[PDB]
C-alpha cells in the first residue's frame, strides 16, 4: 500500500528487500506530510531563495547561434550554489530527513556535485554525511572530492565493478539497508525505487517553473523546446515537469552516446536498452542477453549510468517526450564552444543537452527555433580530464 | 511435489530443524561447484538454497559479491545452472532446492518461463530477494502456476498486514530475516523474534527458517530452540570456499565438518 | 585637467609616463559619457541581472554564531558568474572597451578570478584577452589558469620580482604604454592611476546598494558594521560605497596579515605601510626605508599586493573607515569553519573578512550586533593549496 | 648653473648635434659603473642621463630591468648613487649630468630634500618617469628652487596643451620620445616629428634630444637632420654592459667604440 502512485505506465515501482519497505513508506509519508506543510515549505523556499541562490538566470546565447534562425536561452543551473542543479533537491530530502528525525545522511555520486550538494546540506542543516564514490569518479572528478572532504563528509572510493555509478549505487543501497533506523538515503536522481523518482521531479520542478516564467516574460510565448541531459533523469524531469501539459513544447531528453551507440560503449538504456529490475525500479537497463546488468560509458561521470528513471521511460513510450544520444566528441566539441564564445565553463554532462541543440540549430539552420537548454552544472570539476584530453589530442 | 513437505513432516517426526546451506552455483567453477554440493548433501544437509550469479546482487556482502566474482570469472550464466540444477537433482530425488534470484534474472525473458524452467528442472522454491510482497503478484502466481513454492522473507521490521501476507503467499517455508543489512557471517543476526514466530504459526504460514549472519552450530540450536523450524547458513559456508580454493580437498573436508556440526546443532 | 577628482583628500592622482595620459583621459571620458547613456546601463544591467545572476543572496549564517549576540550575514559573491565580485565591473569594463573601438583587453591577475572574469568577458563581447600573472600565483592558483585558457585568453606567467601581483600588475602597465592604441587595460581593482579607482568604485557599488536592500527587508535596520577584505580595494569599496553617507555603519577592511605583521611578510600598507609613488598612483605602500618597493606575501594570491586603492587610504585618514589585519592561520580557521558548519567554501581572500568577523563575535559574545561579510569569492580556486598545507600539519 | 646652456651653445658654434648615453648608476657594481662613465665621456659623451636603480621600473623593458638587478644584487642604493655622482662630477666639471628617477625616489622623504640633493652633488636635471606635467607642480617649483633643470617628455601623442605646458614647464632639454611602450634598443623610435620639433622651437622650449630605442649611428644623424639637437641612447648602451660583464676591458673597448661611432653620427 502507498499514497501515491509508484508507477508511470509500466515503469518505476519499488523493487527492494522486504527490509526497506518501511522505510520507503516512512519517507513518502513525511513527502506528502511535507508537502502540505506550510512551515516546511516556507523552509525549503528560503533555503532555495537565500541560501542556493534562486531564481537562477536564463541567458541568451549572444554569439553561437549566429547567422541561423535558431534563438537558443541556457537556464543556469551552473549558476547554482555548488555548482548544479543537484542543490534543489538536497536541501529539500535534507529537510526531510530531518523531519524523520534521521541524524545521518548516506549518498551516491558520481560527477560529484550530488556528493558536494548532499555535504554542503549536511553541513548547514546538522547532519553527518557520508559518500561512495567509484573510484574513477574519484579521480576524474577529483574537484569535488576535496570539496566534500573540506566540508566534513567521509568519501568512500568503491572499487568494485566499473568503479563508476552504479557500484557506488550498489554500495549506498547496501548501506541503507542496515543502517536505515538512523540514515537516510538521499538518492540523488529521479530513479531507484518509489517514492524517489516523484519526489525528486518535485524538487526539481522549479527549474521549469523558473524558465516558463522567465522564457514568457522574455519572449512573449513558451519555447518550441526544452532540451536536457539523462544520466539518471533528475535535471530533464525538473526543466520537463511544469511543460507537460503545453502539448506545444518538446520534451527533449539526451543520453550519453559514449564512443558511439555502436560500440556498445554508451550510457543510453532509454533508447538501447531494454526494460529490467534493477536498483529498485523496473526501467530501461544497459543489459546482456540473459539479464546481467551491462556497464555503461561516458566521458562524463554524472551521465555513466545503465539505467534511467522511470518517468522518461513513460513520457518516452507515450511520445510525449524524445531522447536522443550525443557522443564523448559531440559533448566536447560543445563544451568548447560555450567557454570560447559565451564565457561559460558548462559541466561535461550539461554539454551534452547544448551539443544536441546546437545540431538542430545546424542541421536545419532556417528553421524558427526558441530552445532552452538546461545548463545543469559548471565545469569546474571537470577542466583538468578536458585539457588532458585536449592536449593528448594536439590542440 | 511436496519435497518441502515432506522433508517438513520428517524433521518433526524425528524433533529436529532443518539445517540449511548457501551456496552461489557455480563458485569456483561448475565441477567443484558440483562436488561442493555434494559434499553439503553427504554432510547432512535437509535442504539447499542456491544463488545464481548476478551482476548486482545489492541484498548482499562481500563475501557473496566475491562468489558472483568467481563464478563469472569461470563463465558461469544462468543457462549453466540450469544444466547443474538439472545434475544435481538427478542425483538427489527428494532433497528439496531452493534458488535465490535477483529479480532480473527472473523477469528477464519472461516471468512463467523462468519458473517453467525451474519445474522442468526440478526446483522447489524460488525466493526472489529484490520482489516485495507489494510487488509479487505476477512471480508468486507464475511460481504456484508451476508447483514452485514462492518463498518470502518475514523481516524483523515485521507489521500485521506483511505477518498476514507472508503467511498468505508463501509456500515451503518462510523466510525468518535475523537483522537488518545485507548478507554476512561476521555481522551476526539476532535471536528468532518470539512474537513473528507465534504470529506467523497463528496464520498458518509456511515453517519459519532463520537465515542471515547464522556462522555457528550455537546460533542453530538456539533458533531452533526459539521455535524456528531451521536456520540458514550462506556467508559462513561460502567463507570456506574462498579460504581454500587454492586446495579442493581441503575445501571438501572443511565444508564437510562445518555443514556436519551445524546439523548436528538442529538435532533433539 | 580631469573631468573628475582624481584625489581623495591626498591620496590618488595620475602618476603614469606622459605617453598614457590620453589613454586615461579617454577612458574617464568615455566613463562619464556611459554613465549618462541609458543604452549603455541597461546593457550593462542585462549582463549583470542575465549573465551573472545579480542579484546575488545575502545569507544569514545559521549555525557559525551560535551562543554569541551577533548575526551575521554573508553578501554572496561568491554566487556570481565566475565565482567572485570581479566579474561585476569586468562587464562594465569590456563595454567601456567597446565604446571606445578597442579589439583588445590586458588584464593583470593574482587570485585568477580577475583574469577569469576578464577572459569570459572577453569571450561573450568579442575581445582578445591577453592576462599577465606572476608565476607563483600559477601554481596556488592554477584552476583558474585553467579556465582562462579554456576561455580563448592568453595567461603569460610573470617570472620577475616576487612573481606575484605586483609583478603581474607592472608587466600589464608596460605592456599598455606600448599597446593602447589597440587595447583596453582592464584593472581589476580599485587603485591604479585615475580613473580606474572611481570606475572600479561604481562599477562595484551594486555589491553594497543590495545588501543594504536585502539588510532592510529582512532587519528593517541598518548593519552594525559591513566588513571586507582589501587587497587593492574593489570588493570593499563595492560594498562600503552605498553606506559611506550613513554614518552609523561601520565600516571594516581587513589586511592580510601573512605570517604576522610583525614579521614583514604580510600585505597591510595601509596600517603597516607609508604613502609613496607608484603603479599610477599616491597611496600607502610597503616601501623600504629608502623608497623601494617591498615585496608583500600573503597565502592568499588576491591580497598578495604592497599597495592599495586610494580611496580606502582617505576614508581610513578621515576615521569614516577602520582598518585590521587577519593572518594566514586566522584566515585558514575561518575558510575550514565556513565550509564545515555553513557549507560555503569561501575564497582565502574572503575568509580574512570573515576572520575578522568571527573574532568580534568571540572577542566580545555579548555584544548585540548585526555583522555583514561581504564574501567575495568561492574557494575553488584554493582547494588544493589549502588541503596541501591541512595534510602537511597532520589533519 | 648653465652646464646645458653652455652645452648647446657650443654644440651650435660646431653645428653638431648632442649625443647623451643612459646607463644605469652603479651597474654591473660601483667601481665598474664609474670606469663605465669616464669611458662615455672620454668616447665623445656630450652629456650624461642616468638612472637610480629602482625596484619596480614601469617604463623600462628587459635590458635595462636586467641593469637595475645587476645594480641590486651589488648592494647599490640611492645613497651610494649620490656618492658617485660626487665623484663623477670631481672628475669632469663641465659636463651635463641628468638623472632619470621614479617618482617614488624622488618624493620619498621629501621632494625639496631629493632636490636639494641633487643640487649639492652638482647634478642638472631630473626626468621623473612617472610624473606627468598634469602632477609635476612640486617637482618642478622644488627643481628650480634649487637650480636644477625639470625635464619633460613631448610624447608622439601629443596636443597644443602639452606643447605649450613642456614648454613652459621643462628646461635644459625636452625628450622628445620617439614612440609609444618602454625603453629597449630592438623596438627602434621612429624619426623625429617634424611638428613637434617646430611647435616647441614656436614655443621657446628647451632644445629637443630624440630617446626611446636609438641604437645606431644613422638613427642619430637622422633625428638631428630632422631638426632634434640631438639624441640619447640607453638600452644599446646598456646591452653591451650585459654582453661583457665576464671581460670589464672589452666591456670598455666596445662601450668606447659605440660612443665614439653614435658621437660621430651627430656631426656635420
Ligand atoms: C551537472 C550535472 N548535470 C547532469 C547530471 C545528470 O544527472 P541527472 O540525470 O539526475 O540530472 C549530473 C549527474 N551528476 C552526478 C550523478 N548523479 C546520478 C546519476 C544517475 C544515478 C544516480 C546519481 O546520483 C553526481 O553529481 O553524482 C550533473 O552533475
Ligand atoms: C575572491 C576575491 N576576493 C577579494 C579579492 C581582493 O581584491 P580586491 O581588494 O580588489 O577586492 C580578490 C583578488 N583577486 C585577484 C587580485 N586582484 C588584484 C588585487 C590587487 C591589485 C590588482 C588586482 O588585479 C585576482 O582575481 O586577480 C579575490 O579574488
Ligand atoms: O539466504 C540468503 N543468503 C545466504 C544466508 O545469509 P548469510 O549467512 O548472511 O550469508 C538470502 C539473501 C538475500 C535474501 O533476500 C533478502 F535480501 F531480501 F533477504 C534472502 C536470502
Ligand atoms: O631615456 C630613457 N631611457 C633610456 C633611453 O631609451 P632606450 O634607448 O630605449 O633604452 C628614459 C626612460 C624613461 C623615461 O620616462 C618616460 F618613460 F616617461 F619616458 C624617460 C627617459
Ligand atoms: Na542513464
Ligand atoms: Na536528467
Ligand atoms: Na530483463
Ligand atoms: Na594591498
Ligand atoms: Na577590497
Ligand atoms: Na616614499
Amino acid at each position: 500500500t502507498t499514497l501515491l502512485n509508484p508507477y508511470f505506465g509500466e515503469f518505476g515501482g519499488m523493487y527492494v528487500p522486504q527490509i526497506l519497505m518501511p522505510a520507503l513508506n516512512q519517507l513518502e509519508e513525511a513527502f506528502v506530510s511535507a508537502q502540505k506543510d506550510p512551515e516546511f515549505q516556507a523552509q525549503f523556499a528560503d533555503l532555495l531563495k537565500n541560501y542556493a541562490g534562486r531564481p537562477t538566470a536564463l541567458t541568451k546565447c549572444q554569439n553561437i547561434t549566429a547567422g541561423t534562425r535558431t534563438t537558443l536561452y541556457l537556464k543556469r543551473e551552473d549558476l547554482l550554489h555548488g555548482g548544479a542543479h543537484k542543490t534543489n533537491q538536497v536541501l529539500g530530502q535534507a529537510l526531510l530527513a530531518k523531519r524523520m528525525g534521521k541524524s545521518e545522511i548516506i549518498a551516491e555520486t558520481g560527477a560529484g556535485q550530488h556528493g558536494v550538494a548532499s555535504a554542503l546540506a549536511s553541513a548547514l542543516l546538522g547532519l553527518k554525511c557520508r559518500i561512495y564514490m567509484g573510484a574513477k569518479d574519484v579521480e576524474r572528478q577529483s574537484p569535488n572530492v576535496f570539496r566534500m572532504r573540506l566540508m566534513g563528509a567521509e568519501v568512500i572510493p568503491v572499487h568494485s565493478g566499473s568503479a563508476t555509478l552504479k557500484d557506488a549505487c550498489n554500495e549506498a543501497l547496501r548501506d541503507w539497508s542496515g543502517s536505515y533506523e538512523t540514515a537516510h538515503y538521499m538518492l540523488g536522481t529521479a530513479a531507484g525505487p518509489h517514492p524517489y523518482p516523484t519526489i525528486v521531479r518535485e524538487f526539481q520542478r522549479m527549474i521549469g517553473e523558473e524558465t516558463k516564467a522567465q522564457i514568457l516574460d522574455k519572449e512573449g510565448r513558451l519555447p518550441d523546446a526544452v532540451i536536457a541531459c539523462v544520466g539518471g533523469g533528475s535535471n530533464a524531469i525538473g526543466m520537463f515537469a511544469d511543460f507537460i501539459n503545453d502539448t506545444s513544447v518538446g520534451l527533449i531528453g539526451v543520453e550519453p552516446g559514449g564512443h558511439g551507440i555502436e560500440t556498445g560503449e554508451h550510457g543510453a538504456p532509454l533508447k538501447h536498452g531494454r526494460v529490467g529490475i534493477y536498483f529498485g525500479m523496473k526501467a530501461p537497463m544497459m543489459q546482456t542477453a540473459d539479464g546481467q546488468i551491462e556497464e555503461s560509458y561516458s566521458i562524463s561521470a554524472g551521465l555513466d549510468f545503465p539505467s534511467v528513471g522511470p518517468q522518461h521511460a513513460y513520457l518516452n513510450s507515450i511520445g510525449r517526450a524524445d531522447y536522443v544520444s550525443i557522443t564523448d566528441d559531440e559533448a566536447l566539441e560543445a563544451f568548447k564552444t560555450l567557454c570560447r564564445h559565451e564565457g561559460i565553463i558548462p559541466a561535461l554532462e550539461s554539454s551534452h543537452a547544448l551539443a544536441h541543440a546546437l545540431k538542430m540549430m545546424r542541421e536545419q539552420p532556417e528553421k524558427e527555433q526558441l530552445l532552452v537548454v538546461n545548463l545543469s552544472g559548471r565545469g569546474d570539476k571537470d577542466i583538468f580530464t578536458v585539457h588532458d584530453i585536449l592536449k593528448a589530442r594536439g590542440e | 511435489m511436496e519435497r518441502y513437505e515432506n522433508l517438513f513432516a520428517q524433521l518433526n517426526d524425528r524433533r529436529e530443524g532443518a539445517f540449511v546451506p548457501f551456496v552461489t552455483l557455480g563458485d569456483p567453477g561448475i565441477e567443484q561447484s558440483l562436488k561442493i554440493i555434494d559434499t553439503l548433501i553427504d554432510a547432512g544437509a535437509d535442504a539447499l538454497e542456491l544463488g545464481v550469479p548476478f551482476s548486482d546482487p545489492l541484498a548482499d556482502g562481500p563475501t557473496i559479491q566475491n562468489a558472483n566474482l568467481r563464478a563469472f570469472a569461470a563463465g558461469v550464466t544462468p543457462a549453466q545452472c540450469f544444466e547443474m540444477l538439472a545434475l544435481i537433482r538427478e542425483k538427489h530425488p527428494t532433497i528439496p532446492i531452493g534458488l535465490l534470484m535477483y529479480a532480473n534474472l527472473v523477469f528477464n525473458n519472461g516471468i512463467d518461463a523462468f519458473y517453467a524452467r525451474c519445474e522442468q528442472v526440478g526446483v522447489d522454491s524460488v525466493l526472489v530477494a529484490d520482489v516485495p510482497v507489494e510487488e509479487s503478484a505476477p512471480f508468486r502466481q507464475a511460481a504456484l502456476r508451476h508447483n514452485i513454492a514462492p518463498i518470502f522473507i518475514c523481516p524483523p521490521n515485521a507489521d500485521d498486514d506483511l505477518l498476514r501476507q507472508v503467511a498468505s503467499y508463501g509456500r515451503g517455508y518462510t523466510y525468518l530475516l535475523s537483522r537488518s543489512g545485507v548478507t554476512g557471517a561476521e555481522n551476526r543476526g539476532a535471536l528468532p523474534l518470539h512474537h513473528l514466530i507465534e504470529k506467523l504459526k497463528e496464520y498458518h504460514a509456511a515453517p519459519a527458517l532463520q537465515g542471515f549472519g547464522i556462522s555457528s552450530p550455537e546460533q542453530v540450536s538456539a533458533a531452533v530452540r526459539a521455535g524456528a523450524a531451521g536456520a540458514i547458513s550462506g556467508s559462513a559456508i561460502v567463507k570456506i570456499i574462498e579460504k581454500n580454493l587454492a586446495s579442493p580437498k581441503q575445501m571438501l573436508a572443511e565444508l564437510r565438518s562445518f555443514v556436519s556440526a551445524m546439523k548436528a546443532a538442529s538435532r533433539a
